[PDB]
C-alpha cells in the first residue's frame, strides 16, 4: 500500500500522535502495532530512539522492520553530551576517538543501508567522521586520559555562559 | 375531512421526525402525506400555496422552513405524530431538540445530490441520539436522478449499510412507478392529483416481463442475504427452513427481520419516491407504519424506573400573543389530564395546566385526553425552561431528564434600537426571543456596551431581525462588533504646562513638569495598570495628590491615536509648583493637559485584542483553512491530527474575525467548527499599525 | 544614485562581493525659473544637483 | 479638463515677506486639531474626557467642565461631576451639557451632577454626524482665519513688492487653503461613514 518510516522509542510505543493517526488512516490497528513493537524491543533499553519501517498490506495487515539507532544518538552517547552544538565548526561540543568511531561503525554495519551496500568498514568510519563533523564533535587521534574531563569542565562553563546570554537576549527582546 | 381522529394503543401509535438537506422536499413530503391522510383538502406548493406546514410569513416569503412544525394524523389503523424539521445549519438546535424529544427519523435524500453535508450532520446527530432512521430517496423525477448512484454515495461517504427495498422504473422524467422487493409487486401512478387516488397493484405484470422478474428476484436475494448477515436469528431461520428456496415468505418473517435491523441501529431501509409528482408517498407511509418504532418498542430506562407517575419532557416553547406561553412537550409515563397541578424538577415549583391539546400547527382543537408517547401542546405554563422534567405528586438523586444542550452560537452581531424610548420594547422582544430560542444568546459588551446577538449564522441573525421587525414592530439595524483597542508609549518623554485663569477673586497658578515612560511589568500586571511616581518635592501632597490622580486618570481614559484607553505606562511628577489658593480641579486640568501633550509627543503604539481560535476541520480542507487563517493574521500555535479530523489552535485578532463563520463554512462546505476565547492583548507590528491607521483615516 | 545604491545593495551578496562608486556626488547645480515664467528677469533658482 | 494648474513657486525666492512653510504648518495644525477632536470626543460613546471641553460661563468668562469640576465614573454607564469648587455654576454646567450636541441629559442633585450614557442608537449616530459636521465647519472657519492672516501679511508687504509676485503668492496660499479644506471634507466624510 505504501512505505512508512517512523522514529520510535524502544518501549515507549504510544498509540498517540504523530504515529497513531497515520496508521489509523492507513487502516491497520495501532494497538496491535504497539504490542508487537513492545514485544519485539522488550530487550532494548527503553528511551533510546530508533528508525523503523512499517509495511501495510490490503486487508489491513502490518509488519515491522527495525534498524540500528541514529548516528546522532550514537555519537552523542559516545561523547557523553545531551545536545549538539549550535555553531558547527566554530565551537566544539565533545571529543570522540577514532576507536569509538570504529566501534560505532562496527555496531552499525548491520543495518539495511550498509548491508545492501557491501562496503568495507573504512567507508562507515568516514561516514561517522562526517556525521561527527556535522555534530560539531572533534575527532582526535588518540587523546583521552584526563583532558577529556578538562575539556568537559570548560564546555560546561561555556554552556552556562551561553544559557545566561540567551536568557539576557530573551529578556531584552521581551522588554523591547 | 378526517379531522376527528381516534387515539390508539402503544402498538398503533408512532412518533417520527423528517430530516433532510435544504430544499430536499421535507415540507412537500409532509404536505403530500397530509393530503393522502385527508386532513389537507387542496394540493398546494411551497412556492405558491404553502399550506398548514410552514405557516409563518417569513417561511412563506423565503421558501424555507425556519421552525419545526408538529402535526398529528392517522394512517390505516395507526395514529402517527410527524415533525417537519427546518434542516438548516443555523437551526441545528431545533433539529437536535426534535431528535431528542422522540425517536424515529426519516432521512430524505435527493437522487442527483450526493452527500448534502447537512444530511451528514443531522445523521451524526441522530446517531448520537441513537434513534432508528429510514432513508427516503425523493426527487426521483428530477433530471439526472440516479437511484444506484445515491445508494452508492450513502454506502460510501455516509458509513452505513443500506437495505434497498424499492426499485424505480425510470430516472429522468420517466419515473412512473416503483417495484417493491419484499412483496414482489409493482406500483403505478397515472394521474395528476393523488395519482388515481390509490396505487395500482399488478404483481410483476402476471409473469410476463422476464427482465423485471429477474431484477426483482435478484434484489430479493440480495435483501435476504443482507438481513441474514445482519441479524442472527433470521440467519438461523434461513439456515433451517428456506435455504434452497430463495423465496422464504411474502411479508411476515422478512418484515420482522427488517424491523429488527431497523431497531438494531445496523441498517437503514432505503425507499425511492418523488413527492412533487405524488409518487411513493403511500409506500413510504406503509413502511413508516410497518418498520418505524412505537414509543415502547425501545426500552426507556425512565419508563422502566417509573410508569405510574406523569413524567413528561417539555422540549419546545412558543410566545404567540393571543395564546400566551405555549409549551410543546412529550408525554412519557401515564395518562395526562388537563386542569391539574403539575410539578417541575428543574424549577421545583407547581404550575396550573390552563388547557391541553394536540398540535396541528395552524389551529387549536383542545384535545381532552392524551396518553403516553404523544406530543402535546400546553397553555398557561408561564414558568417554563427549554430542558426540564415535569411530574406529578413528586414520586422521586432527582428524576431529571437530560434535555437539550446549547450549541454554543458562533456568529456575532450588534442590535440597534431606533431610539431610547423604543429601547424597552427591543429589550422585551429580545427577552422573549431568548426564552423561545436558547441558541440566540444576548450579551452586553464590556467596553462600549452595545447589545450583541450571538447566533448560529448570518441567516439565523437575519431571520431573527425579520421576526423582531414583523411580530413586535421595530426598525432595528445590525452592525459589526466593535474592537476595543488599547494604546501605549514606546519611549520616555518629558512635558511642561502652566495654568492661569484670572477670573477676579481666587487667583491661582499651576506649573507642572512631568514625564511618561513605558512600564516593564506588563506580564506582572496584565490588567490596565499605571505607575504613579512623585519626586521629592513640596513635602505634602494629599489634596494635590488626589487632584493629580483624578487628572491623570482622566487624561489616560482618552488616547491620542484612536481615542482608545491607554495602559501600561509610568507617570512621574517632577514638579508641581502651585500658588496659594489654587483649586484641585484646575490643578487636575493642568496636569491632564500636560499628560495629553506628553502622550501626543511620545511615539505612540496601538494594541489589539488577541484570542484563541480552535478550529476543527477535515483533512481535505485543512490547507484552505490554514491559508485563510494566515490571511487573517492567525499565528498557528499547534495542529493536532485527530481521528478523521484536524484541530488547529492559534491566535487571531478580533478585527480579523468579522464574519469568520460564513467564510469557514464556505471553505469547508459546512463541515467545520470553531471556538473562541479572549486571552491577552498583543502589540501590532508597525506594518499592521500603519495599515489600520490608513484604513481608519480612509485611503491616505 | 539612490536607485543604483538600493538595487546593488539588495541584490548583491556582502559576504562575497564588494562595490565602489566611480562618479562623484551631485555637485553641478541646475536652475529652474520658479517665480515668473516669462523670458528674462535674470537667472533661475538652484533646484537640484547633477 | 484639468482646470486647475498647481503652482509651487519656490517659497525660497521669497523667504522674507511670507513664510509658506509657516502657513503650511498652521494649516496642518488646523487639520491635526480637527482629527484630535474627532478622536477624543466622538468615538462611539461619551467618556469623562469627552465632556471635559464643554465651556461653562463663569465670572463673565468661558471655562471648561474639567477646570471647574471633577469628572469621574461611578457606574459603568454613569458619569459623576463634582462641582464642589464652584457650586455657583451648577445651573450653567447643566445648560452647557444640555444644549451641548453630544446628547447628554444631566440630572441635578445639588452638586453631584449625574449624566447617564443614553445609548448607541440610530438617533445617537445621527446626532454624532451632526456634531462632526459642526466641528468640520468650525475647523473650516479656523482655516479661513489662518488664510486671512496670510493675506493680511501680503497686504502689509504690498507697497514695494511686485504685483505679479503678490498675485503668485496669493494664488499659492489659496491653493494651500483649498487643499486643506479638501482634506477636512475627506476626514469628515470618513468619520461620517465610520459613525453610520
Ligand atoms: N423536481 C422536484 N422538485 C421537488 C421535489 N420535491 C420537492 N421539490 C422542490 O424542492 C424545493 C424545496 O421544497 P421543500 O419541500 O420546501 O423542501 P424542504 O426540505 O422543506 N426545504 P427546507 O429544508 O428549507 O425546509 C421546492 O422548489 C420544491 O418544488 C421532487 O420530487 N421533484
Ligand atoms: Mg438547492
Ligand atoms: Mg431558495
Ligand atoms: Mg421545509
Amino acid at each position: 500500500s505504501g512505505m512508512i518510516r517512523a522514529i520510535v522509542r524502544a518501549g515507549q510505543a504510544r498509540p498517540g500522535p504523530p504515529l497513531g493517526p497515520i496508521l489509523g488512516q492507513r487502516g491497520v490497528s495501532i494497538n496491535q502495532f504497539c504490542k508487537e513493537f513492545n514485544e519485539k524491543t522488550k530487550d532494548i533499553k527503553e528511551g533510546i530512539p530508533l528508525p523503523t519501517k512499517i509495511f501495510v498490506k490490503p486487508d489491513r495487515t502490518f509488519e515491522i522492520k527495525i534498524g540500528q539507532p541514529t548516528v546522532s544518538y550514537f555519537l552523542k552517547a559516545a561523547a557523553g553530551i545531551e545536545k549538539g552544538a549550535r555553531h558547527t565548526g566554530k565551537e566544539v561540543a565533545g571529543l570522540v576517538t577514532l576507536k569509538h568511531v570504529y566501534e560505532i561503525a562496527r555496531v552499525k554495519a548491520q543495518d539495511d543501508a550498509f548491508a545492501l551496500q557491501d562496503v568495507p568498514l573504512s567507508s562507515v568510519v568516514r561516514s561517522i567522521i562526517g556525521s561527527a563533523r556535522s555534530l560539531g564533535i572533534r575527532v582526535v587521534k588518540d587523546l583521552s586520559s584526563e583532558e577529556l574531563a578538562a575539556f568537559q569542565k570548560e564546555r560546561a562553563l561555556f554552556l552556562a555562559a551561553q544559557r545566561e546570554a540567551d536568557l539576557a537576549a530573551q529578556a531584552e527582546a521581551a522588554k523591547k | 375531512s378526517l379531522h376527528s381522529i381516534i387515539n390508539p394503543p402503544i402498538a398503533k401509535i408512532r412518533n417520527i421526525g423528517i430530516m433532510a438537506h435544504i430544499d430536499a422536499g421535507k415540507t412537500t413530503t409532509t404536505e403530500r402525506i397530509l393530503y393522502y391522510s385527508g386532513y389537507t383538502r387542496s394540493l398546494g406548493d411551497v412556492d405558491d400555496g404553502d399550506t398548514v406546514t410552514d405557516f409563518m410569513a417569513q417561511e412563506r416569503e423565503r421558501g424555507i422552513t425556519i421552525q419545526s412544525a408538529a402535526v398529528t394524523f392517522d394512517w390505516k389503523g395507526y395514529r402517527v405524530n410527524l415533525i417537519d424539521t427546518p434542516g438548516h445549519v443555523d437551526f441545528t438546535l431545533e433539529v437536535e431538540r426534535c431528535l431528542r424529544v422522540l425517536d424515529g427519523a426519516v432521512a430524505v435524500f435527493d437522487a442527483s445530490a450526493g452527500v448534502e453535508a447537512q444530511t451528514l450532520t443531522v445523521w451524526r446527530q441522530a446517531d448520537k441520539h441513537n434513534i432508528p432512521r429510514i432513508c427516503f430517496l425523493n426527487k426521483m423525477d428530477k433530471t439526472g436522478a440516479s437511484f444506484k448512484y445515491a445508494v452508492e454515495s450513502i454506502r460510501e461517504k455516509l458509513k452505513a449499510k443500506p437495505l434497498l427495498l424499492q426499485l424505480p422504473i425510470g430516472e429522468a422524467k420517466t419515473f412512473k412507478g416503483v417495484v417493491d422487493v419484499v412483496m414482489k409487486e409493482k406500483l403505478l401512478w397515472n394521474c395528476n392529483s393523488n395519482d388515481g387516488k390509490d396505487f395500482e397493484r399488478k404483481p410483476l405484470l402476471e409473469m410476463n416481463d422476464p427482465e423485471l422478474l429477474k431484477e426483482t428476484t435478484e434484489a430479493r436475494n440480495a435483501l435476504i442475504e443482507q438481513v441474514a448477515d445482519l441479524d442472527d436469528e433470521f440467519a438461523d431461520l434461513v439456515l433451517e427452513e428456506f435455504s434452497e428456496n430463495f423465496d422464504l415468505l411474502p411479508a411476515e418473517k422478512l418484515q420482522t427481520a427488517i424491523h429488527r435491523v431497523t431497531l438494531a441501529q445496523t441498517a437503514v431501509p432505503v425507499l425511492c419516491g418523488s413527492a412533487l409528482k405524488n409518487k411513493g408517498i403511500q409506500p413510504l407511509l406503509d413502511a413508516v407504519t410497518m418498520y418505524l418504532p412505537s414509543p415502547e418498542e425501545r426500552n426507556y430506562e425512565f419508563l422502566q424506573w417509573y410508569k405510574d407517575d406523569l413524567c413528561a419532557l417539555a422540549f419546545k416553547v412558543l410566545h404567540d400573543k393571543q395564546r400566551g406561553p405555549l409549551v410543546f412537550m412529550r408525554i412519557y409515563s401515564g395518562t395526562i389530564k388537563p386542569q391539574l397541578a403539575i410539578h417541575n424538577i428543574n424549577g421545583n415549583c407547581t404550575e396550573r395546566i390552563s388547557r391541553l391539546l394536540l398540535p396541528f400547527a395552524d389551529q387549536h382543537v383542545e384535545i381532552p385526553s392524551l396518553t403516553a408517547g404523544n406530543i402535546a401542546l400546553t397553555v398557561g405554563l408561564k414558568h417554563t425552561a427549554t430542558g426540564d422534567t415535569i411530574v406529578s405528586s413528586k414520586s422521586s438523586e432527582r428524576l431529571l431528564l437530560a434535555g437539550v444542550e446549547i450549541p454554543e452560537p458562533v456568529f456575532f452581531c450588534t442590535i440597534e434600537p431606533p431610539s431610547l424610548s423604543k429601547q424597552p420594547d427591543l429589550e422585551h422582544a429580545l427577552k422573549c426571543l431568548q426564552r423561545e430560542d436558547p441558541s440566540l444568546k444576548v450579551r452586553l459588551d464590556p467596553d462600549s456596551g452595545q447589545t450583541v446577538l450571538c447566533g448560529m449564522g448570518e441567516l439565523h441573525i437575519e431571520i431573527i431581525h425579520d421576526r423582531i421587525k414583523r411580530e413586535y414592530g421595530l426598525e432595528t439595524y445590525l452592525g459589526p462588533l466593535q474592537v476595543a483597542y488599547r494604546e501605549t508609549i514606546l519611549n520616555s518623554v518629558r512635558a511642561t504646562d502652566t495654568l492661569d485663569r484670572t477670573l477676579g477673586d481666587k487667583r491661582h497658578l499651576v506649573t507642572v513638569e512631568v514625564e511618561a515612560r513605558p512600564i516593564e511589568t506588563s506580564s506582572v500586571m496584565p490588567v490596565i495598570e499605571f505607575e504613579y511616581a512623585e519626586s521629592i518635592n513640596e513635602g505634602l501632597l494629599k489634596v494635590s495628590q488626589e487632584a493629580i490622580e483624578n487628572g491623570i486618570h482622566s487624561a489616560c481614559l482618552q488616547g491620542p491615536l484612536l481615542g482608545s484607553p491607554i495602559q501600561d505606562v509610568a507617570i512621574t511628577l517632577h514638579s508641581l509648583t502651585i500658588h496659594p489658593g489654587t483649586s484641585t480641579t484646575m490643578i487636575s486640568a493642568c496636569v491632564s493637559r500636560c499628560v495629553q501633550k506628553a502622550l501626543k509627543k511620545a511615539d505612540k503604539q496601538v494594541l489589539e485584542p488577541l484570542m484563541n481560535l480552535e478550529v476543527t476541520v477535515a483533512r481535505d480542507y485543512l490547507s484552505p483553512v490554514l491559508a485563510d487563517l494566515a490571511q487573517r493574521r492567525g499565528n498557528i500555535q499547534e495542529i493536532q491530527t485527530r481521528q478523521d479530523n484536524k484541530v488547529v489552535i492559534g491566535f487571531v485578532p478580533l478585527a480579523e474575525i468579522m464574519g469568520y463563520s460564513t467564510v469557514l463554512r464556505t471553505l469547508t462546505s459546512g463541515s467545520a467548527t470553531f471556538a473562541l476565547e479572549l486571552s491577552t492583548y498583543q502589540a501590532m507590528n508597525p506594518q499592521d499599525q500603519n495599515t489600520l491607521l490608513n484604513r481608519r483615516s480612509g485611503l491616505t | 544614485f539612490e536607485m543604483m545604491r538600493l538595487t546593488i545593495n539588495r541584490s548583491m551578496d556582502p559576504k562575497n562581493m564588494f562595490a565602489l562608486w566611480r562618479v562623484p556626488a551631485p555637485f553641478k547645480p541646475i536652475t529652474r525659473k520658479g517665480m515668473g515664467q516669462r523670458m528674462g528677469g535674470g537667472k533661475g533658482a538652484i533646484d537640484h544637483y547633477v | 479638463g484639468q482646470s486647475q494648474t498647481r503652482v509651487n513657486i519656490n517659497a525660497a525666492l521669497v523667504e522674507d515677506i511670507i513664510n509658506l512653510e509657516e502657513v503650511n504648518e498652521e494649516m496642518k495644525s488646523v487639520i491635526e486639531a480637527l482629527k484630535d477632536n474627532f478622536n477624543k470626543t466622538l468615538n462611539i460613546r461619551t467618556s469623562p474626557g469627552s465632556l471635559d471641553k464643554i465651556a461653562v460661563v463663569t465670572a463673565d468668562g468661558k471655562l471648561a467642565l474639567n477646570q471647574i469640576s471633577q469628572i469621574s465614573m461611578k457606574s459603568p454607564q454613569l458619569i459623576l461631576v463634582n462641582m464642589a469648587s464652584f457650586p455657583e455654576c451648577t445651573a450653567a454646567a447643566i445648560k452647557a451639557i444640555r444644549e451641548s450636541g453630544m446628547n447628554l441629559n444631566p440630572e441635578v442633585e445639588g452638586t453631584l451632577i449625574r449624566v447617564p450614557i443614553p445609548q448607541v442608537t440610530r438617533e445617537h449616530r445621527e446626532m454624532l454626524v451632526k456634531l462632526a459636521k459642526q466641528n468640520t465647519n468650525k475647523a473650516k472657519d479656523s482655516l479661513r482665519k489662518v488664510r486671512t492672516n496670510s493675506m493680511n501679511k501680503l497686504k502689509k508687504s504690498k507697497d514695494t513688492v511686485s504685483e505679479d509676485t503678490i498675485r503668485l503668492i496669493e494664488k499659492q496660499i489659496s491653493q494651500m487653503a483649498d487643499d486643506t479644506v479638501a482634506e477636512l471634507d475627506r476626514h469628515l466624510a470618513v468619520k461620517t461613514k465610520e459613525l453610520l
